[PDB]
């Protein structure tokens, strides 16, 4: 029963630590089993109603989808419309809505 | 008395002094930012303006006259409260959305919401001062300071440290420390009151900064523009405040608040612990706390970083030659069971010693004694109360009847006179002193101090005497002699509730006034003025500690204190009694549950045949008849080949028992050693099987504090790794031998003990829910006793027995050992530092152990500061560093026990002990002076709670604010 | 065949109950296998079209992304524009759209 | 979310919010009766 201070760590092997870390996920799976099955049902319904295949087609062929979109939308009209839209936000900042409030009220009568 | 009219409604008063107190009880909405109930009115926010009899005045400070007409809804009163709030928001940026103080309790945030205010007329302005992060525990944001002075009122009148002040003479008045000195360099005691009493984030604990919310993590470099963009866009406070309330509500998901009882001193401070996962954000004291309210010391509010230390033990250890190898729980539980039974059936049950801790709960102590008595079959059960509370218990058992305080801490603050005998109360039971100092400051309470060191309590006192070592009993008897001869003593009490007057009178014969002057060293002039004030006062509270306990005649001096109060009628009176300050968090609680080897739980001796059967009926094992051995005497039993094994839980007795040179040799002399500590301590090095315990926050249970207050714990976090709680370990250890105990949670252990214990007859976990607590003796139905011996004493006749005690000559070393070496506690360091030095901020104010020398002593010995000195004793030798200090006197140095090593005052302490209950005499040690160095790193730096200079004052000096010509009262602004 | 009422529960061990709870998830996996493979294909396409790495970069470096955004957007112009935008909603409440309806019709002619 | 929603609906159930939101819906309906065809040349004359 002498005085000692050295400590010897236990051998938690590569697969041992892995099986503990996996059990961590497996526990939260059980803890949220309720929501897991609920989400799976919802997801099954999304495929059932073509929502999932619709997205799959969208990403699988998105290269075409985007090219189709940008080419049609690069008109002079669209460019001006979108620029003027941005311009509108800026000019609607210079406006003093304080004096527009009573201006509205007189039109009401 | 007093009939009033609240907005036309007729009313009547019960006892309220102020209008605000009435409006609060009557559930009427009224803003009151600077009013804190524990602090009293300050008149710094001006948000409580009401029309009483037509006059616009602050309701927080408004005497409740008869026939007053309170108006809390007039357009003029509301308009005035508004003006006040605009001057509050002038010194508040308000960013609740990204502020850590947005948790549904920010008095500013909740008041803006209450006041229906959406546009402040006075915009915010940055204060020209910097944030002070110097202190490792709390910060000061001047830009968020609203000069409410709640912190100032707390530091001066509540904590009574007097560091916090407000410079009103400045252009922008701000909260200053001393003479506007940075907090680390100032006289800051680090209690944490200022942060508890601040209503907003101006005074905030650094553990919450960027941790409380979800958006709080954002760096200030990006969060500051985020705020500026928000202010520019926002319309009214109503909308953005509602969004902030949603983040505040989402905060409940991640933040947990758990009620706990402090594991530091025996004050019994209850408080909530705001934790997010494993990290602690803040210790949030709640107003309804029984022993402290919103009061804390440094340790209780900030000393919890030890729970998250690397030195923490997670997996049990087993000895394997030159090392400790990590081992599985079941394979370790089998090993201890194998040796225990092997030794039991070879040498006897008496060959197994069982040491409990004064840190462990009531249940833990009860089960440790149940394992030793009802499983092993021996009565060898003891805690650290042999050297700590043995004279504190024995002294009272021999005279009044119960081994505990005569009342609660509240009775100390109400008392007319407070007598303090040998107690560094400021740096041992701090929250207790913030009641004594508070009453001395506000109520003019008579305070008498009696010990060899001039500590904080001594300097803030009305009278201070310095008796010699082991001579307190002499002056105690002399005062009693003077009081009884001059007819000053309460004779009605002596006839009514006292048994044995004339016998005790005859024992005071050699204690003449002149005799005391020769022995103690107290001039008869002051000696007679302290005796005259003891008898002059209506109620006297006698507070003694180690300066009485750790002596050759420790129990004699304790008995002398109690019958001195008995002689002047200071029992069963609200505001008087004997108060032996219990040092440990659960030193009273452990003692109550049969941890004494002389008694079973409920203080019933192991000698009653009837009580031995009462416990046997419910345990099923014949309770041992052979009386056990005390913690102190079982050390000798090892050297004599009588003790084979020992089970010490959570106690460092191989560092705190008299002469550690002998107890170290005694440790390596036994066959089996099972230690149950949370860390690998000095005691744990000599162990064969180590069991990793779970600390205070990682378990639930009960703690009976100094005022015999049984409080309940709530599990803050679940055991770290595989560190089972102490009670669980004891159950598993008993089961591995053959006990079959079944307790689903610690509450089940209590109901088994509560039935058997007569004083704890009616103690239930439901009665201790939340901040509820009971004070034993508590009846079977649930009737507790805050004050002891109100109608009768615990003796057959109902009277108290006086104990004649003669001044036993204190055994002094002498010849070559002239410079006496004292021992005691620090404010921040709870012993060696196996919990406090782990909190790295506590290690900045106090980094190492020191030897306090006086300027008179450092002249005759030719020594300076930061020098190595060698104090040699006939029991050991220390390598301490000399600290020049203005507290000690003559040739009497002070060695505080804050180092578990070579500079420990337990090496020098002698084997000699008290002549009644085996109490090691630590305050009876002398040594010789040697020098090793002339210059080095000073043991105590400038950045300490003692080096700074306080600026005392009462209140916040609100008239200084009112003197400024910029200040205009909201009420007369409308006029 | 006497009268008895005591009941003895069966020993559903820690791992036994776990394996039953896991089988619960494994069943809903089979029940929604169709949608599971569909979602995986779609997700593979999102990585294929840089959608997933684009989001990963966004969160991995979001600290910079946000700081960049707020610093540029904290102009006097932006603050006023956004405030006036909010003001517009409030004032468009005081407006009585009832009388604006016939006002529009006369402009049409 | 139980708190989050309760906080939101209670603050947002003002007379102002109810009118603002109703008038917003009303605006969509009335912007249908508008003939954007004649608003197009009306804009062009203001430009000069
Ligand atoms: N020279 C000298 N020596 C003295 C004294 C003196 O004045 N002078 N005073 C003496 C007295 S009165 C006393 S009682 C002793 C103090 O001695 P102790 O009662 O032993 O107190 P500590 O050393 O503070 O705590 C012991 C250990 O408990 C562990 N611990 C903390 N919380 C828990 C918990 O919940 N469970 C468990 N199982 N362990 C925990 C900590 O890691 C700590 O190291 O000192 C004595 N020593
Ligand atoms: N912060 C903090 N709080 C603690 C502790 C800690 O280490 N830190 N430990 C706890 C424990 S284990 C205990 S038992 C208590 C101990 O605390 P109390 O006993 O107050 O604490 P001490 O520091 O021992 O103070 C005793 C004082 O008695 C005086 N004294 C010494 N010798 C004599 C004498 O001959 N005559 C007289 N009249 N006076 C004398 C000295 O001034 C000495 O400081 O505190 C507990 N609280
Ligand atoms: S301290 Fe309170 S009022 Fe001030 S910004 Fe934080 S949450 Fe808002
Ligand atoms: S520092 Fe003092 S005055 Fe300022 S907010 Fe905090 S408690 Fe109030
Ligand atoms: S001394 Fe420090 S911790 Fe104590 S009240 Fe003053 S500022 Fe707060
Ligand atoms: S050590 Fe004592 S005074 Fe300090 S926080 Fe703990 S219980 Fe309160
Ligand atoms: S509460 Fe009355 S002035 Fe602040
Ligand atoms: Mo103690």
């Amino acid at each position: 029963a002498k005085a000692i201070k050295r400590i010897q760590k236990i051998e938690v092997t590569e697969e041992d630590q892995r099986k503990r870390d996996l059990r961590e996920i497996e526990d939260a799976l059980i803890d949220h089993k309720e929501a897991i099955l609920e989400t799976l049902h919802m997801l099954g319904h999304m495929n059932e109603r073509g929502v999932l295949p619709l997205l799959r087609g969208l990403f699988g062929q998105g290269d075409k989808v985007l090219d189709i979109l940008v080419k049609k939308a690069d008109t002079e009209e669209t460019a001006n419309t979108l620029k003027n839209l941005l311009l509108l936000f800026g000019t609607l900042g210079m406006l003093d809505v304080k004096q527009l409030e009573p201006l509205i009220l007189k039109v009401n009568a | 008395k007093k009939t009033i009219t609240i907005n036309g409604v007729e009313m009547e008063a019960s006892e309220e002094q102020t209008v605000l107190q009435l409006l609060n009880n009557s559930s009427i909405e009224v803003p009151q930012v600077c009013y804190h109930p524990s602090l009293g009115p300050i008149e710094t926010c001006d948000t409580c303006i009401v029309s009483i009899n037509g006059e616009l005045k602050r309701s927080c400070s408004a005497e409740l006259k008869d026939g007053d007409v309170i108006d809390t809804l007039s357009p003029d009163v509301k308009k005035a409260q508004v003006i006040g709030m605009d001057k509050i928001l002038y010194n508040h940026e308000l960013y609740c959305t990204v502020c850590d103080y947005n948790n549904g309790g920010c008095e500013i945030h909740n008041t803006v919401k209450e006041m229906k205010i959406n546009h402040q007329s006075i915009p915010f302005d940055h204060k020209p001062y910097h944030k002070d992060e110097s202190h490792p525990f709390y910060r000061y944001d001047p830009d968020q300071c609203i000069l409410c002075g709640r912190c100032v009122e707390a530091c001066q009148d509540v904590q009574v440290t007097e560091t916090l002040t407000i410079d009103w003479e400045r252009k922008r008045p701000r909260v200053i420390w001393d003479n506007d000195v940075p907090i680390n360099e100032s006289s800051c005691v680090s209690c944490g009151h200022c942060s508890t009493v601040c209503p907003c984030n101006a005074m905030m604990e650094k553990g919450m900064e960027g941790e409380a919310g979800y958006l709080t993590g954002i760096n200030n470099e990006t969060l500051r523009p985020m705020i500026e963009i928000t202010k520019g866009v926002e319309t009214g406070y109503g909308s953005i405040l509602a969004i902030s309330d949603m983040e505040s509500a989402m905060r409940d998901e991640r933040i947990k608040k758990t009620k706990t009882v402090c594991t530091y001193c025996g004050v019994g401070c209850s408080f909530d612990v705001w934790t997010k996962g494993r990290d602690i954000l803040k210790v949030e004291p709640q107003e309804e706390a029984p022993a402290n309210g919103i009061s804390t010391c440094v340790k209780g509010k900030f000393g919890w970083d030890f729970v998250n230390s690397e030195e923490r033990l997670t997996k049990p250890l087993i000895r394997e030659g030159d090392h400790f190898r990590e081992a599985e729980w079941e394979e370790a539980l089998l090993l201890i069971a194998s040796k225990f039974t092997e030794l039991k059936e070879a040498f006897g049950p008496d060959s197994l010693a069982f040491i409990t801790s004064s840190k462990c709960t009531n249940e833990e102590s009860y089960l440790m004694q149940k394992l030793a008595r009802g499983v092993i079959g021996t009565n060898n059960v003891d805690n650290c109360s042999r050297y700590c509370q043995s004279p504190a218990t024995a002294g009272l058992f021999r005279t009044v009847g119960y081994g505990g305080d005569s009342g609660s801490i509240t009775d100390i603050a109400q008392a007319d006179l407070v007598l303090i005998i040998g107690s560094n109360t400021s740096e041992s039971h701090p929250v207790l002193s913030t009641r004594i100092k508070r009453a001395h400051k506000l109520r003019g309470q008579k305070v008498i101090v009696a010990d060899i060191r001039k500590h904080e309590m001594a300097e803030r006192s009305d009278l201070f005497v310095q008796p010699r070592a082991g001579s307190d009993i002499v002056w105690l008897n002399a005062i009693a002699k003077y009081l009884i001869e001059n007819g000053k003593a309460d004779e009605r009490f002596l006839r009514e509730r006292v048994n044995g007057r004339d016998e005790y009178v005859k024992s005071l014969a050699p204690y003449t006034l002149e005799y005391a002057e020769e022995k103690t060293g107290i001039d008869q002039e002051t000696l007679i003025q302290m005796a005259e004030m003891i008898g002059q006062a209506d109620s006297v509270c006698a507070l003694w500690a180690m300066g009485v306990t750790q002596h050759i005649g420790g129990s004699d001096t304790s008995t002398a204190i109690s019958n001195l109060l008995l002689v002047t009628g200071n029992y069963g009176k609200p505001g008087a009694g004997s108060y032996p300050l219990r040092g440990h968090n659960n030193v009273q609680g452990a003692s109550d549950f049969g941890s004494m080897p002389d008694r079973l739980p409920g203080y019933e001796k192991v000698t009653d045949e009837q009580v031995r059967q009462k416990y046997e009926r419910v345990w099923g094992v014949p309770l041992p008849k052979e009386p056990g051995m005390t913690n102190h005497e079982m050390i000798e039993k090892i050297h004599s080949g009588q003790l084979k094994a020992m089970y010490v839980k959570g106690e460092e007795m191989g560092l705190v028992d008299s002469n550690i040179n002998h107890v170290h040799a005694a440790y390596e002399k036994l066959d089996f050693f099972v230690v149950q500590d949370i860390f690998l301590s000095r005691t744990a090095e000599f162990a064969d099987v180590v069991l990793p315990a779970s600390p205070s926050l990682e378990k639930e249970g009960t703690f009976t504090n100094t005022e015999r207050r049984i409080q309940r714990l709530y599990q803050v976090f679940e055991p770290l790794g595989e560190s089972k709680p102490d009670w669980q370990i004891i159950m598993e250890v008993a089961n591995k031998l053959g006990a079959g105990w079944l307790y689903e949670h610690p509450a089940d252990i209590m109901e088994e003990a509560a039935k058997l214990s007569p004083i704890y007859a009616g103690v239930t976990y439901e009665r201790l829910e939340g901040y509820n607590s009971l004070q034993w003796p508590v009846n079977a139905d649930g009737k507790d006793s805050p004050l002891l011996f109100t109608e009768r004493f615990p003796f057959p006749d109902g009277k108290a027995i006086l104990y004649p005690v003669q001044w036993t000559e204190p055994k002094e070393f002498g010849e070559e050992y002239d410079i006496h070496v004292n021992n005691g506690r620090l404010l921040e360091h709870f012993h060696e530092g196996n919990l406090t030095y782990k909190s790295k901020g506590i290690s900045e104010k106090t980094p190492e152990v020191f030897l306090e020398i006086s300027p008179e002593l450092a002249a005759e010995r030719g020594i300076q500061d930061g020098t190595l000195v060698r104090l040699t004793s006939p029991f050991g030798n220390v390598k301490v560093k000399c600290l020049i200090t203005d507290r000690v006197k003559g040739k009497e140095v002070y060695l505080p026990m804050n180092d578990s090593g070579e500079a420990a005052i337990n090496l020098l302490t002698g084997s000699h002990a008290d002549k009644d209950t085996d109490t090691p005499a630590y305050k009876e040690t002398s040594a010789k002076m040697e020098i090793l160095k002339h210059d080095g790193i000073s043991p105590l730096p400038k950045i300490n709670h003692r080096n700074g200079n306080p600026q005392p004052q009462i209140g916040v000096q609100v008239h200084k604010k009112w003197a400024r010509k910029d200040y205009i009262f909201p009420g007369d602004a409308v006029k």
